[PDB]
C-alpha cells in the first residue's frame, strides 16, 4: 500500500505507507492523501529519498553512504525536516 | 539486487524499488497497482529510451550504482489515452531559491 | 562515572573508518575526561594499542558530528581470541534528515551568521548547540 504526498507546488509524491509512517506528522496527517501547503517539490522529493534511504540503512554494518544535500536545498530541507521531525 | 526507482510521469512521481533482474513489464504490473492503469496502457523510457517489456531493468541500465536509495534513477511513464500514447512528460521539480549571501 | 577501566590488559585493536568523515577517536581516560588522538582519514586504518575495559568512542574531526562503532556509541576492547586484533569499525550513523540538514547548514554557515537565516527561532538553538563529546557523555550517562 501507498500514499501520496502532494507538495506545496502540486507534483504528487506516491511512497510506500511503511515509509511515510515513519514520519510521526504524517501518520497524524494521515489518521489516504497529505497535502504540504509549505514543502516545494525539490524538498519533498529529498524528504521521500531520505525515507528509502532510512528503511534501506537502518541497521546496517554494510557501511551506509553519506545522505546528500544540495546546499541550495539545506535551508528548506531543515524547515521541512524540523516541522515533520524526519 | 534491488534498484531504487522513481517512476515519474507528467507532476506524479512514484517512489518504489524492485530487483535488478525484475522485468519492464513487472514494473509496469508495479505501475498498475499503483496507478490502476494496465501495462499495455504504459510504456516506460529511461531517460528517453522506450524500454522493452522482456528486458531485465539492469539490461535497462538501473543498478545498484545508478539507483541507489538516496539517488534513485528515474523511469518515464507514458500513458495511452484511448488507441495513441501521449508523449513523455516528465514536469521538472520546483527550483530552489539563489544561495543566500550567508551560505 | 564513565571511565575507562585500569585493567591494564592489553588489547590489541583496528580502528576502521568506514565513513567518508575525518574520524577523531576519542579515549575516555580513567578520571572520564576525553582524550582526542590522531585522526583516521575516511576509509583508513590504524592499529591502535589498547586495553580491555577501556572507553572509546568516535566522532567527525571537524564537525564533531557523532560517529557508529561496531554500530554503536561506545567502543570498549575486550580480550583478544586467539590473538587476533579486534574490530573498531567505525561507519556513518543514519542521521535524522534534522541533524543532517543542521549539519550541511552548520558548514555552510559561519556561526557568526545563523542568525541572518531566513528560519523559525528554534532552529538557531538548534544549529548552535553544535554536536560536543561533553554534551553526549552526559547522554550516555
Ligand atoms: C511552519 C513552517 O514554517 N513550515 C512547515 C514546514 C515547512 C517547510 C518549508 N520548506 O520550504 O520546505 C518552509 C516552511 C515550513
Amino acid at each position: 500500500m501507498y500514499v501520496k504526498l502532494i507538495s506545496s507546488d502540486g507534483h504528487e509524491f506516491i511512497v510506500k505507507r511503511e515509509h511515510a509512517l515513519t514520519s510521526g506528522t504524517i501518520k497524524a496527517m494521515l489518521s489516504n492523501e497529505v497535502n504540504f501547503r509549505e514543502i516545494p517539490s525539490h524538498v519533498l522529493s529529498k524528504v521521500c529519498m531520505y525515507f528509502t534511504y532510512k528503511v534501506r540503512y537502518t541497521n546496517s554494518s554494510t557501511e551506509i553512504p553519506e545522505f546528500p544535500i544540495a546546499p541550495e536545498i539545506a535551508l528548506e530541507l531543515l524547515m521541512a525536516a524540523n516541522f515533520l521531525d524526519c | 539486487m534491488d534498484v531504487f526507482l522513481m517512476i515519474r510521469r507528467h507532476k506524479t512521481t512514484i517512489f518504489t524499488d524492485a530487483k535488478e533482474s525484475s522485468t519492464v513489464f513487472e514494473l509496469k504490473r508495479i505501475v498498475e497497482g499503483i496507478l490502476k492503469r494496465p501495462p499495455d496502457e504504459q510504456r516506460l523510457y529511461k531517460d528517453d529510451q522506450l524500454l522493452d517489456d522482456g528486458k531485465t531493468l539492469g539490461e535497462c541500465g538501473f543498478t545498484s550504482q545508478t539507483a541507489r536509495p538516496q539517488a534513485p534513477a528515474t523511469v518515464g511513464l507514458a500513458f495511452r489515452a484511448d488507441d495513441t500514447f501521449e508523449a513523455l512528460c516528465i514536469e521538472p521539480f520546483s527550483s530552489p531559491p539563489e544561495l543566500p549571501d550567508v551560505m | 562515572v564513565l571511565r575507562s577501566v585500569n585493567s591494564r590488559e592489553p588489547s590489541q585493536v583496528i580502528f576502521c573508518n568506514r565513513s567518508p568523515r575525518v574520524v577523531l577517536p576519542v579515549w575516555l581516560n580513567f578520571d572520564g575526561e576525553p582524550q582526542p588522538y590522531p585522526t583516521l582519514p575516511p576509509g583508513t586504518g590504524r592499529r591502535i594499542h589498547s586495553y580491555r575495559g577501556h572507553l572509546w568512542l568516535f566522532r567527525d574531526a571537524g564537525t564533531h558530528d557523532g560517529l557508529l562503532v561496531n554500530q554503536t556509541e561506545l567502543f570498549v576492547p575486550s580480550l583478544n581470541v586467539d590473538g587476533q586484533p579486534i574490530f573498531a569499525n567505525i561507519t556513518l550513523p543514519v542521521y535524522t534528515l534534522k541533524e543532517r540538514c543542521l549539519q550541511v547548514v552548520r558548514s555552510l554557515v559561519k556561526p557568526e551568521n545563523y542568525r541572518r537565516l531566513d528560519i523559525v527561532r528554534s532552529l538557531y538553538e538548534d544549529l548552535e548547540d553544535h554536536p560536543n563529546v561533553q554534551k553526549d557523555l552526559e547522554r550516555l550517562t
